[PDB]
């Protein structure tokens, strides 16, 4: 606006700047250890 | 002196009506960067994000 910085604060792990769709859906944990 | 680190502006290459920038391959500035008129013809690409 008029050259006025304008930023906002979010998660760097959620935005990491890609143009592929972030799809972190299933499941929510790694696979466990037999 | 000794600025805060890392608040501040990086540079992200310049780009003329009748020159290449190598660093996009493109007479424009890649994601997530703002171009600025700094004289008639040139354009500075200007990074904000970390």
């Amino acid at each position: 606006s008029d050259g006025c910085q304008v930023s906002y604060c979010v998660k760097a792990g959620i935005f990491t700047g890609g143009s592929l769709l972030p799809v972190r859906l299933p499941p929510y944990t790694k696979p466990p250890l037999m | 002196g000794q600025v805060p680190d890392n608040s501040g502006l990086l540079f992200g290459g310049v780009f003329t009506d009748k020159t290449i920038n190598p660093m996009t391959n493109a007479q424009s500035c890649p994601a997530g960067y703002i171009p600025l008129n700094l004289f008639e013809s040139l354009k500075v690409c200007v990074s904000l994000d970390y």
